RNA sequence: GGUGACCACGGGUGACGGGGAAUCAGGGUUCGAUUCCGGAGAGGGAGCCUGAGAAACGGCUACCACAUCCAAGGAAGGCAGCAGGCGCGCAAAUUACCCACUCCCGACCCGGGGAGGUAGUGACGAAAAAUAACAAUACAGGACUCUUUCGAGGCCCUGUAAUUGGAAUGAGUCCACUUUAAAUCCUUUAACGAGGAUCCAUUGGAGGGCAAGUCUGGUGCCAGCAGCCGCGGUAAUUCCAGCUCCAA
């Protein structure tokens, strides 16, 4: 019959208790600190790190010199350090244990632009990137939650034709400067 | 189901087909010819996906219906003709000619040949009798018969038969020592040497090759299609020699080719 | 036309239907997507051809403008693109008209054929009256 | 029955009628979080009240 | 004890399966009694016809009217009571409407003070029961 | 003679089988009508013609049950195909466009295909993701700092109200292109498009479990709430409301 895929999966998981005061707080305090819009985002990257601790874990129950978990395991040190995670010396599958949620984090494209300095808060920087404001490479990101990488972490810039790099000021710019000259002939 | 099929999923095709699963419902059924469907790689998705000369069906059978492809020599406007193992494809309007030989992943790859090599085409015997008259038949893994073969000739060995006038130039004798190739299963497409092969009565018989690594595999008889004789092959080998390698030295070799490259 | 730029990649030549497959991605950096007319003329200036035998398509504009990618197809001679290419690339250029009528009205047709037997004169004028 | 049906919606009906008076429109979303995430990590003053809740009607 | 042996999988599997059946949830869910006892037939809801208005009294620490329509179900015929679930909405509630009924919670068992009604009223007329409280639409006159 | 407590035989199945799905320490428990493979059926049975292949049903013959036309002599049926109705129900969409793609059939590069593709309805479900950001005044807070409470600013961070107060953008109108068989949508790009940015976020709750009010007003064991404990008989943190909070 029909030619479809519907392949899909959730990228989250929702708390197995509602309603504590420690884990409310604590994702709160992860929402403040990384503009989040909701405790969806905070699941999904928590999902996400559940999932390479549990791929971690199965290579480390697997015996060592073992070329599955050679194989696997490089493969997974290699995206870590290669999403800036993990550092380039600490390439061991125990190390992969050890990391948390906050490194995820700082990886996101808002928090990297807030960080290198385009934005003034962290909720200026995810608007600024929801009104495609900002490039990375050549090509112009509006996703927040865009995972940069080590080798891209130097070219986000911004997009040529926002008011910001190149010229084309916005319509409220260019609506005040008529107003302001038809005031004046 | 009240007769023969003539459809194919695009999913129940064969993985070696590399189709995709989004473009198309079905999948371009083989038809009935030398080879079987399960290892054939129909002429459409040869000269569409492969060398990526058409964009679709219709372009495809443009092609074929111009007269331009020549399987084993004769033109053939068929647009789902079972190619199959060790056939040559030659259009000579381009002046390329194409053995179809399994690469290293145990899929068809596109191995260019020259002329001078194209002219001829190796061939695993299937079954030896003798018909009426006392004339000895003979049938090959295609579905070609020839008569009067030289007696030496016994089952699963090699002949090599001549284009243009379908005889025999010469033979392989199945032996120990002999280079060879699986034609299915896990090691579909490794080239190696014939070590030993073992006897099961009322049982299919395996046999242990080793290829030049050393590496040690064993296959069923049936999958075994002699092309060389010692450790020279009689015909131009794909890229890799027919050498298996596990996924981390293609890994690192992928590394090494970035490297180089950039 | 001031900052607009064609380039051609994964180009290759075919005899088999005696034309030449490439992908042409333009580069309109402050622009709309430009029309297949422009990138027609433009890619015959480039490939010195007079721009009626082009024949380009597919074109998809990449995410925030700049970059727009499709396909190009460049024929040795005008007369083998009657020969060997479909009909609505023809009917775009115009070389190919199909004035035709409703696939329904064709099977209701087709139907009526199939319920006079016989009789020329009636199996082609099963139509005329129920129009 | 009892014939003690008469008196369905009764507390409804006698409830006198004040109707909502007109606010400021709530933000939503990512700055409903932020100003939530200010109104518990970013105040904060240690107190002898035990640390009263958001609703404390004190 | 139990038997450990290495081929008494046939004894262990077997007494598995017959003492399975000394549990209420497996023998309800695989006897089929209760499936066919039940008045909505497996249905998680089912329309039906209001035949009168009634009030049940409460259990016996509480002191209350419960607001509850006598209902005949469209399907199979049969008669049950549903609470009507809200402040007034007896009186959005007339004779002989197409009310759909939900269960009442706790599958098939009776909740809180009511006694032995299992229903509830979730439509009326094919409007909200929930829309008709809050006020969101009004009755089709 | 054969088969049976190593469960035959019989009965039930709300049983098509499998690849698989949900749950997810491990072990398991449920679900697989459903797009792939295999089987069966074309209202129920039964019997056949042709053909390589059918016990075919968009073939035929007969019976049983429904049901169409009729000048009453006859004749014609099989949507568990695509649409679309009725009926059943808690429960499921357009009597749309096209063979352009994937393939199939044919005497065949040319015709055909409700296979299939395309669009429509579509909060089954899955992914991403708006509903605001910033600056300066006030009044607070910080290890704030200057003299060692008193006053101020060489700083950092919230909230409340304002000619603030002028920057940024989509959501929508809509030129063109593009997509495409023709289109629609998305992606581009002109022109409008935001200060109650009234271009207005909801659904459930605030005794405990379980996050959040011993607030105010009505009712007074009534109305009602309450999955379970329980609440309600006159200042009810539990009902009905307003405000304020909480969760997503
Ligand atoms: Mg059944
Ligand atoms: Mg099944
Ligand atoms: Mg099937
Ligand atoms: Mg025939
Ligand atoms: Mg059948
Ligand atoms: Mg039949
Ligand atoms: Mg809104
Ligand atoms: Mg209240």
């Amino acid at each position: 019959p029909v030619a479809r895929s519907w392949v899909c999966r959730k990228t989250y998981v929702t708390p197995r208790r509602p309603f504590e005061k420690s884990r409310l707080d604590q994702e709160l305090k992860l929402i403040g600190e990384y503009g989040l819009r909701n405790k969806r985002e905070v699941w999904r990257v928590k999902f996400t790190l559940a999932k390479i601790r549990k791929a971690a874990r199965e290579l480390l129950t697997l015996d060592e010199k073992d070329p599955r978990r050679l194989f696997e395991g490089n493969a997974l040190l290699r995206r870590l350090v290669r999403i800036g995670v993990l550092d380039e010396g600490k390439m061991k599958l125990d190390y992969i244990l050890g990391l948390k949620i906050e490194d995820f984090l700082e990886r996101r494209l808002q928090t990297q632009v807030f960080k290198l300095g385009l934005a003034k808060s962290i909720h200026h920087a995810r608007v600024l990137i929801r009104q495609r404001h900002i490039r990375v490479r050549k090509q112009v990101v509006n996703i927040p939650s865009f995972i940069v990488r080590l080798d891209s972490q130097k070219h986000i810039d911004f997009s040529l034709r926002s008011p910001y790099g190149g010229g084309r000021p916005g319509r409220v710019k260019r609506k005040n400067a008529k107003k302001g000259q038809g005031g004046a002939g | 189901a009240r007769g023969p099929k003539k459809h194919l999923k695009r999913v129940a095709a064969p993985k070696h087909w590399m189709l995709d699963k989004l473009t198309g419902v079905f999948a371009p059924r083989p038809s009935t010819g030398p080879h079987k469907l399960r290892e054939c790689l129909p002429l459409i998705i040869f000269l569409r996906n492969r060398l990526k000369y058409a964009l679709t069906g219709d372009e495809v059978k443009k092609i074929c219906m111009q007269r331009f492809i020549k399987i084993d020599g004769k033109v053939r406007t068929d647009i789902t003709y079972p190619a199959g193992f060790m056939d040559v494809i030659s259009i000579d309007k381009t002046g390329e000619n194409f053995r179809l030989i399994y690469d290293t992943k145990g899929r068809f790859a596109v191995h260019r040949i020259t002329p001078e090599e194209a002219k001829y085409k190796l061939c695993k015997v299937r079954k030896i009798f003798v018909g009426t008259k006392g004339i000895p038949h003979l049938v090959t893994h295609d579905a070609r018969t020839i008569r009067y073969p030289d007696p030496l000739i016994k089952v699963n060995d090699t002949i090599q038969i001549d284009l243009e006038t379908g005889k025999i130039t010469d033979f392989i004798k199945f032996d120990t020592g002999n280079l060879c190739m699986v034609t299915g299963g896990a090691n579909l497409g490794r080239i190696g040497v014939i070590t030993n092969r073992e006897r099961h009565p009322g049982s299919f018989d395996v046999v242990h090759v080793k290829d030049a690594n050393g590496n040690s595999f064993a296959t069923r008889l049936s999958n075994i299609f002699v092309i060389g004789k010692g450790n020279k092959p009689w015909i131009s080998l794909p890229r890799g020699k027919g050498i298996r390698l596990t996924i981390a030295e293609e890994r690192d070799k992928r590394l090494a080719a970035k490297q180089s490259s950039g | 036309n001031d900052t607009v730029t064609i380039r051609t990649r994964k180009f290759m030549t075919n005899r088999l239907l005696q034309r030449k497959q490439m992908v042409i991605d333009v580069l309109h950096p402050g622009k709309a997507t430009v029309p297949k007319t422009e990138i027609r003329e433009k890619l015959a200036k480039m490939y010195k051809t007079t721009p009626d035998v082009i024949f380009v398509f597919g074109f998809r504009t990449h995410f925030g403008g700049g970059k727009t990618t499709g396909f190009g197809m460049i024929y040795d001679s005008l007369d083998y693109a009657k020969k060997n290419e479909p009909k609505h690339r023809l009917a775009r250029h115009g070389l190919y008209e199909k004035k035709k009528t409703s696939r329904k009205q064709r099977k209701e047709r087709k139907n009526r054929m199939k319920k006079v037997r016989g009789t020329a004169k009636a199996n082609v004028g099963a139509g005329k009256k129920p129009k | 029955v009892h014939g003690s049906l008469a008196r369905a919606g009764k507390v409804r009906g006698q409830t006198p009628k004040v109707a909502k008076q007109e606010k400021k429109k709530k933000k939503t979303g990512r700055a409903k979080r932020r100003m939530q995430y200010n109104r518990r990590f970013v105040n904060v003053v240690p107190t002898f009240g035990k640390k009263k809740g958001p609703n404390a009607n004190s | 004890g139990k038997c450990r042996g290495l081929r008494t999988a046939r004894k262990l599997r077997s007494h598995r399966r017959d003492q399975k059946w000394h549990d209420k949830q497996y023998k309800k869910a695989h006897l089929g009694t209760a499936l066919k006892a039940n008045p909505f037939g497996g249905a998680s809801h089912a329309k039906g016809i209001v035949l009168e208005k009634v009030g049940v009294e409460a259990k016996q620490p509480n002191s209350a009217i419960r607001k509850c329509v006598r209902v005949q179900l469209i399907k199979n015929g049969k008669k049950i009571t549903a609470f009507v679930p809200n402040d007034g909405c007896l009186n959005f509630i007339e004779e002989n409407d197409e009310v759909l009924v939900a269960g009442f919670g706790r599958k098939g068992h009776a909740v809180g003070d009511i006694p032995g009604v299992r229903f509830k009223v979730v439509k009326v007329a094919n409007v909200s029961l929930l829309a008709l409280y809050k006020g969101k639409k009004e009755r089709p006159r």
